[PDB]
């Protein structure tokens, strides 16, 4: 358990890769699209950050429209996340300051 | 140990309160509203609950 | 051991026993008179595990499951691994300006398999 | 492992949805869906997790102790009026009322739904 | 004070002193009641409050005048910052703004705050 | 980020070493180095961390509060005698009257080094 807690989602690296990806695509990307392009190694741990992205920059997120994303973890078990619909955009995200 | 602590105070130019606060800083976990942090973490006791007993006994005499 | 022999490391076993006893007390309190299962089976605990290790936290989650208590765990983006392993939904709450708001999310294990084209 | 998880609903009632309206910092209408297998409320400090739990606790307990987790079992930090008015912080020391978001005539609605073998109680 | 001026061979003075010492003993017997602590504890006769202001605009922007009214993370942030300031002041020799004993030890300092606010404390 | 890192150790004394000998559960001679840019003491719960903090606090204070991390609010369970004797009260399973690691004649030494611009104080 010490070792598992040793390695965890370093959200600064995730933020950097995410904002670089948004700048490269420069288009409104949904959560499932981001997961497909960016393979999360911690599942929901990453997703929350992305959500923390969308609502930090004012990008409204809709829960009525539910998108999905199928992801396989380290041991191989596959899970279907029922993510909401978001409108992540690079300009607004790079606008807002990151701690 | 009293002389050793006095030597430390002289070397680091800080009173005993500084090191007592340093020790109390390791028990910061059990914290609450600013009132309790101030009355239990910094500004050590210096209460007068014991002198009151002596005054009471003298007044009994 | 008539008396708890020892812990799992700095109150490990002691913490486990205390959590189990309190869970049993909650189950009995919520279990109606002459009832084996509590009619009100949902439990809310803010700051799920701030002072508890992963090894113990899994134990308390298992204990809550055993006594038929459906619990919602509140955490500040901490201890995500065990929550994700032992839950199936997450209400991301975020506050901007002077207003807060929520956003639900959920996941489920596809029946598929542990792994295909390999050892089974 | 998933076979045991089906016990929920089959045995007794479990919460499944929380409805909030003008509660604390939750302006407007907000809805939270609770999975029958257990749910997690996550988000950075300065959020609605404590507020959301406080609404539900107000729904159940006759005399709720708000912000119990932060207060550590001491005197309740807040009250029903504070949550209803949506007070955000002490609010400076020159009046202003900027901390309060619902100073005038306003209404708040809090709802919670529990399921048990299909039967629903709100 | 009024009785000290009476010419009665220290009778009124004795009575007033008796009342005062009775108050002192009453406080001493209940050595943890709020009243007793306020009476006989230097750090209990005055309250404590924090205020966040603007670097250039001197008006208080958010004054927690005790006003608990805060999530676990916010209280942890305030307490950690205040303790850090107190330690810095204590270890700094009089008339110097750089402490000479620059090591401080924290033990499970952060448990109620998110990873984003902990970095600010560091 | 790194530029500020060099400030520490210039105008102040920073801890840069700890040595223990038969202290608590640290039988024999152990040495631990500390970085000038902050350091973290990590490991499975109940291995030695609070023992290190208590050794340093003993080196520093007159009446150190041992295990202030967990016992804060009430009297500390540990004391200097236990650390010198190396009792293992918590750790049990076959406890032969507290597992006094060193019951007979014994010696325990604890040393802390602080450095500033090449000047050492142990
Ligand atoms: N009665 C109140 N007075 C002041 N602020 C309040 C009150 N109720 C809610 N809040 C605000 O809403 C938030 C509630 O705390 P919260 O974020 O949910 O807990 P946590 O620290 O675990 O994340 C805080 O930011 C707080 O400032
Ligand atoms: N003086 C002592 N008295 C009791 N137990 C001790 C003592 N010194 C070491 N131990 C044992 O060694 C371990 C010390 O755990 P420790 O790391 O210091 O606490 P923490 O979890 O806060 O980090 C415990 O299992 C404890 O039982």
């Amino acid at each position: 358990d010490f070792w598992d807690a040793f390695n965890g989602l370093d959200r600064e690296v995730l933020i950097q890769q995410t904002l670089q990806l948004l700048a490269k695509e420069n288009r409104p990307v949904g959560l499932a699209e981001l997961a497909e392009l960016l393979p999360p190694a911690h599942d929901l741990e990453t997703f929350a950050v992305w959500i923390g992205m969308a609502r930090e920059a004012g990008i409204e997120v809709i829960d009525s429209q539910r998108e999905f994303a199928e992801l396989s973890d380290g041991e191989g078990r596959r899970w279907r996340f029922n993510l909401p619909t978001t409108g992540l955009e690079s300009q607004a995200l790079m606008d807002i300051d990151w701690e | 140990k009293k002389q050793y602590l006095a030597r430390l105070r002289d070397f680091f130019e800080v009173g005993e309160n500084a090191f007592t606060l340093l020790n109390r800083a390791a028990g910061l976990k059990q914290l609450n509203s600013i009132d309790e942090i101030f009355r239990e973490l910094v500004l050590d006791d210096h209460s007068a609950f014991d002198r009151a007993a002596e005054v009471a006994n003298s007044f009994d005499g | 051991e008539s008396r708890t022999g020892s812990q799992g490391g700095s109150g490990g076993e002691k913490e486990i026993i205390a959590s189990y006893v309190l869970t049993a007390s909650l189950s009995y309190a919520l279990c109606p008179a002459g009832s084996r299962y509590p009619l009100f089976g949902t439990i809310i605990l803010d700051e799920a595990f701030s002072r508890s290790s992963h090894a113990v936290a899994g134990r308390i989650i298992a204990a809550l499951r055993e006594f038929g208590l459906h619990a919602v765990f509140i955490t500040p983006n901490k201890e995500m691994r065990l929550l994700r392993d032992h839950t199936r939904s997450a209400i991301v709450v975020h506050r901007r300006g002077q207003n807060s708001n929520m956003a639900s999310l959920s996941w489920e294990e596809l029946e598929r398999h542990y792994q295909r084209r390999g050892n089974a | 492992m998933n076979q045991v998880s089906g016990l929920a609903g089959k045995e007794s009632f479990i919460l499944t949805r929380i409805e909030l309206f003008n509660w604390g910092g939750f302006h407007g209408l907000h809805q939270a869906a609770i999975h029958q297998d257990g749910t997690a409320v996550i988000g950075p400090t300065g959020s609605g997790k404590t507020t959301l739990v406080d609404a539900l606790m107000t729904l159940l307990c006759a005399n709720p102790r708000y912000n119990l987790a932060s207060t550590g079992g001491h005197e309740s930090d807040r009250d029903l009026i504070s949550y209803v008015r949506g007070v955000s912080g002490p609010g400076d020391g020159g009046e202003g009322q900027s901390h309060i978001a619902r100073p005038g005539k306003t209404v708040t609605g809090i709802a919670a739904t529990l399921e048990r073998e299909g039967k629903q109680v709100r | 004070n009024a009785a000290r001026f009476v010419d009665d061979n220290g009778e009124s003075h004795y009575k007033a002193l008796q009342v005062l010492v009775a108050q002192l003993r009453d406080a001493c017997e209940r050595n943890r009641t709020l009243g007793a602590k306020a009476l006989l504890d230097p750090r209990f006769r005055l309250e404590f409050a924090v205020s966040v202001m603007d670097r250039q605009s001197g008006n208080v922007i958010e004054s927690r005048t005790g006003s608990q009214g805060g999530s676990g993370g916010e209280k942890e942030i305030i307490a950690s910052y205040v303790l850090t300031a107190s330690l810095s002041y204590a270890l700094c020799p009089a008339g110097s703004r750089y402490p000479l004993f620059g090591t401080i030890i924290l033990d499970e300092a952060f448990s109620r705050s998110s990873h984003a606010v902990a970095g600010r404390i560091i």
